[PDB]
C-alpha cells in the first residue's frame, strides 16, 4: 500500500487549534454525537445528565437526566426526532428529542430494547425506527422504536463487544463488530450471520469505523497500535503505531475526504495521522485528562473530542 | 502486650527486611 | 487485563532509562547549605527523552514526562503534586516494591498510620500541608477505638529506621513519602489509579487495485476536503460565516454539487437535489417508473413492523401484481422469489428484484443523465 503512496505527494502545514468550548457538564464525559443538521451536539455523560447544546452558541436549548449512572452510549436521530442513551442498567431508553413537552426530556421514557448487561452503543440504522445496541452479552440485535419488539439476533460472540457502525452505503445494510476476543467480526444484517471476521490486535479493541468510502475500516485499541482493514483484498493494509505514544487508544473517525485519520488516545493527545504516508501531522495539546471519544462532523468541517477533563472543545 | 509488641515489632522488622 | 500492558511499556521504559552504561547519571549535589546526593535535574530528564526517543517537538516529549512522572516513576523531591518541570530541581526513581504495577491499594487506617508517623517524627512543626492535616482531622473524627498499635508502629518503624543510617533514613523516607502522593494525590492534580467499569470484568484483488481505488476515491472529493485544501474558503467554524451551509441549504446546487453529482448515481440518489432533477428527467422523458420503483422499496424499508404488510401486498399490487399499471419486469428465478416471499412482508423482501432494477438503471439511467443536455447546461452555471 504505502510502497505505491509514497508517489502521491506529500502533504503540507495544519493549523487547527481551538475555536469553541463547553462549560455544562458536572463530571466526565463519556459519549458524543453530531445531528444530520451540522451544527448541534450531543452528548451524555457518567452521572445521569444528557445535554443538547449549541457550539455554533454555546446555548442550551434541552436538558435530561437518566436514572441511572455510567450513562455510556447516546445516539442523535437522523431527522432529530430522538436519542438512545443507556449501559450498565441493561435498557437502552429514547426520548423524543423535539420541542414537543417542556416538561421533561426524560418523561417520556419508552423503554424499546433491553439487554441484560451494560450497553455499549447505538447508532440509529438509517431511519428513526430502528437502533442497534451492544452489551457485555457479547450478541447484537435491531431494535424498533415504539414496540420492543427484537427483530433479529447475532451470537457469534464470547465476550463483550464495544464496537458499531453502520456502513456509508445504502446498498447492504451491513454492521462491524469486533471486541474483548481480540477479534472482529463484521454482521450482514439481511441474515445475521458472521460472514466475515478479522483479528490481529492484541488485547480488547474500543471502537471501530469505515473507510468512508464503503470498501474498509481501521480502527485502534489499548495497544495503541492502530491498524487498517480492507474487505476486497481480506488483509491487513498498513501498521499504524509510534513508539513514542504508549497509552491506549480510545477512538478513530475519518475526515470527509478520506484522507487524514483521528483518533483520541490516553496520553491526553489527539493524533492526526496521514492515512498513505504514514506519518503524524501534529499533536494538539488540548485535554487535561484521557481522551474518552471522538468523532467528526458530517457536513466535513471540523471534529470534537470526549475526554476526562469535565468538557468538550470543538476542534478545528 | 507485650507479646503483641514484640510480635509487631519483629514482624515489621521481617517485612522492611523482605522489602530490601 | 488492559492497562497492565501500559505499564509494561512504560517499564521498559524506565528500564531503559535507568541503564547502566547509558542513563541519566543520579549525581550528588553540593550547596552552600547542604550536600544532597543521588538527585538529578529535569532538564537532564528532558535531553535524555530527546535523545533515546527522538520526540520532535520539546512540548510533546515533555507531556509524556509529565504523565510518566505522574505514574509514580519519579517525583519532585520538594513537592507533593507530581510535574515534571524542565527545570534544575531534583528527582529520584522509584522502588520496584512501590510501583503502581504491583497491584497496591492502601486503605484508611493506613493512611492513619502514616499521618501519625509523619506528624511525629520531628516535632519542631506541622510538618505537612492543610489538606494532609484536614484528612488526618477526619481521620480522628471516625477512627475513635482503633488508634493506639498505630502509634506504637508507627514509633517502632520510626526507630527501626533511624537506627540504620542518616541518610538512609532520609532516602527511605523519601521515596515512602512520595509513593503515598501518587496513591492518594493533592486535591487539584488528577488521580491517575482509577479505571473505567467497562474494564472492571473468496474473490479478492491485488493490494495496488485497492490503492488505486483508495486514492482516486480520495482524490475526487480530495479537492473537496473542508480541513487540506478547500475551494469555498467560507468556513462557518473558523470565518464566522453561515453562508456555506446555507448554500447547501438552497435547491440550487453549486457548480461543485452538479461536478460531483457526475460520479455515480448513488450520490445522486444521497443527494436529494440529485433526485429531484433525475426524476424531473425520467419524467418529461416519460421514463419516470423504475426510480419510482427504487424509491419505493426505500421508504418501505423505514416503517416499523407495523405497516410492513400494509404495503407489501399493496405494492405487489401496484407494482409486482400483472396487470397493474406500473409494470416492473422480472425473470424466472426473481418473479419465483417474489411470488413466494409476497405473503410473508419481509425486511429484506424484495432484494433480488431490487438488484435487477438497480442494475439496470445504474447500467443506463446515469450515463445517459450525465450525458444529457439538462446536466451540461446546470453545470455550465
Amino acid at each position: 500500500l504505502h510502497q505505491v503512496a509514497e508517489r502521491v505527494e506529500a502533504l503540507g502545514q495544519f493549523v487547527m487549534k481551538t475555536r469553541r468550548t463547553l462549560k455544562g457538564h458536572g463530571n466526565k464525559v463519556l459519549c458524543m454525537d453530531w445531528c444530520k443538521d451540522k451544527r448541534r451536539i450531543v452528548s451524555s455523560s457518567q452521572d445521569g445528565k444528557v445535554i443538547v447544546w449549541d457550539s455554533f452558541t454555546t446555548n442550551k436549548e434541552h436538558a435530561v437526566t437518566m436514572p441511572c449512572t455510567w450513562v455510556m452510549a447516546c445516539a442523535y436521530a437522523p431527522s432529530g426526532c430522538a436519542i438512545a442513551c443507556g449501559g450498565l442498567d441493561n435498557k437502552c431508553s429514547v426520548y423524543p428529542l423535539t420541542f414537543d413537552k417542556n416538561e421533561n426530556m426524560a418523561a417520556k421514557k419508552k423503554s424499546v430494547a433491553m439487554h441484560t448487561n451494560y450497553l455499549s452503543a447505538c447508532s440509529f440504522t438509517n431511519s428513526d425506527m430502528q437502533i442497534l445496541t451492544a452489551s457485555g452479552d457479547g450478541t447484537c440485535a435491531l431494535w424498533d422504536v415504539e414496540s420492543g419488539q427484537l427483530l433479529q439476533s447475532f451470537h457469534g460472540h464470547g465476550a463483550d463487544v464495544l464496537c458499531l457502525d453502520l456502513a456509508p452505503s445504502e446498498t447492504g445494510n451491513t454492521f462491524v463488530s469486533g471486541g474483548c476476543d481480540k477479534k472482529a467480526m463484521v454482521w450482514d444484517m439481511r441474515s445475521g450471520q458472521c460472514v466475515q471476521a478479522f483479528e490481529t490486535h492484541e488485547s480488547d479493541i474500543n471502537s471501530v469505523r469505515y473507510y468512508p468510502s464503503g470498501d474498509a475500516f481501521a480502527s485502534g485499541s489499548d495497544d495503541a497500535t492502530c491498524r487498517l482493514y480492507d474487505l476486497r483484498a481480506d488483509r491487513e493494509v498498513a501498521i499504524y503505531s509510534k513508539e513514542s505514544i504508549i497509552f491506549g487508544a480510545s477512538s478513530v473517525d475519518f475526515s470527509l475526504s478520506g484522507r487524514l485519520l483521528f483518533a483520541g488516545y490516553n496520553d491526553y493527545t489527539i493524533n492526526v495521522w496521514d492515512v498513505l504516508k504514514g506519518s503524524r501531522v501534529s499533536i494538539l495539546f488540548g485535554h487535561e485528562n484521557r481522551v474518552s471519544t471522538l468523532r467528526v462532523s458530517p457536513d466535513g468541517t471540523a471534529f470534537c473530542s470526549g475526554s476526562w477533563d469535565h468538557t468538550l472543545r470543538v476542534w478545528a | 502486650r507485650c507479646s503483641k509488641k514484640g510480635l509487631g515489632r519483629s514482624i515489621m522488622r521481617r517485612i522492611t527486611e523482605i522489602p530490601e | 487485563s488492559p492497562n497492565m500492558l501500559v505499564y509494561r511499556k512504560m517499564e521498559d521504559v524506565i528500564a531503559r532509562m535507568q541503564d547502566e552504561k547509558n542513563g541519566i547519571p543520579i549525581r550528588t549535589v553540593k550547596s552552600f547549605l547542604s550536600k544532597i546526593p543521588s538527585v538529578f535535574s529535569g532538564s537532564d530528564i528532558v535531553q535524555w527523552l530527546i535523545k533515546n526517543l527522538t520526540i520532535e517537538d520539546p512540548v510533546e516529549a515533555l507531556h509524556l514526562g509529565t504523565l510518566m512522572a505522574a505514574h509514580g516513576y519519579f517525583f519532585p523531591i520538594s513537592d507533593h503534586v507530581l510535574t515534571l518541570k524542565d527545570d534544575g530541581t531534583f528527582y529520584r526513581f522509584q522502588t520496584p516494591y512501590f510501583w503502581p504495577s504491583n497491584c497496591w491499594e492502601p486503605e484508611n487506617t493506613d493512611y492513619a498510620v502514616y499521618l501519625c508517623k509523619r506528624t511525629m517524627q520531628n516535632k519542631a512543626r506541622l510538618e505537612l500541608a492543610d489538606y494532609e492535616a484536614e484528612s488526618l482531622a477526619r481521620l480522628q473524627r471516625a477512627f475513635a477505638r482503633k488508634w493506639e498499635f498505630i502509634f506504637m508502629q508507627a514509633e517502632a518503624q520510626a526507630k527501626v529506621d533511624k537506627k540504620r543510617d542518616k541518610i538512609e533514613r532520609k532516602i527511605l523516607d523519601s521515596q515512602e513519602r512520595a509513593f503515598w502522593d501518587v496513591h492518594r494525590p493533592v486535591p487539584g492534580c488528577v488521580n491517575t489509579t482509577e479505571v473505567d467499569i467497562k474494564k472492571s470484568s473468496r474473490h479478492r484483488l491485488k493490494m495496488s487495485k485497492v490503492a488505486d481505488s483508495l486514492l482516486s476515491y480520495t482524490e475526487q472529493y480530495l479537492e473537496y476536503d473542508p480541513f487540506l485544501l478547500p475551494p469555498d474558503p467560507s468556513n462557518p467554524w473558523l470565518s464566522d460565516d453561515t453562508t456555506f451551509w446555507e448554500l447547501e441549504a438552497s435547491k440550487e446546487p453549486s457548480q461543485q454539487r452538479v461536478k460531483r453529482w457526475g460520479f455515480g448515481m448513488d450520490e445522486a440518489l444521497k443527494d436529494p437535489v440529485g433526485r429531484e432533477q433525475f426524476l424531473k428527467f425520467l419524467e418529461s422523458e416519460f421514463s419516470s417508473e423504475n426510480l419510482r420503483f427504487w424509491l419505493a422499496v426505500e421508504d418501505l424499508k423505514k416503517r416499523p413492523i407495523k405497516e410492513v404488510p400494509s404495503r407489501v401486498q399493496e405494492i405487489w399490487q401496484e407494482f409486482l401484481a400483472p396487470g397493474a399499471p406500473s409494470a416492473i419486469n422480472l425473470d424466472s428465478k426473481s418473479y419465483d422469489k417474489t411470488t413466494q416471499n409476497v405473503k410473508e412482508p419481509g425486511r429484506y423482501t424484495f432484494e433480488d428484484a431490487q438488484e435487477h432494477i438497480y442494475k439496470l438503471m445504474k447500467s443506463d439511467s446515469y450515463p445517459r443523465f450525465i450525458r444529457s443536455s439538462a446536466y451540461q447546461e446546470l453545470l455550465q452555471a
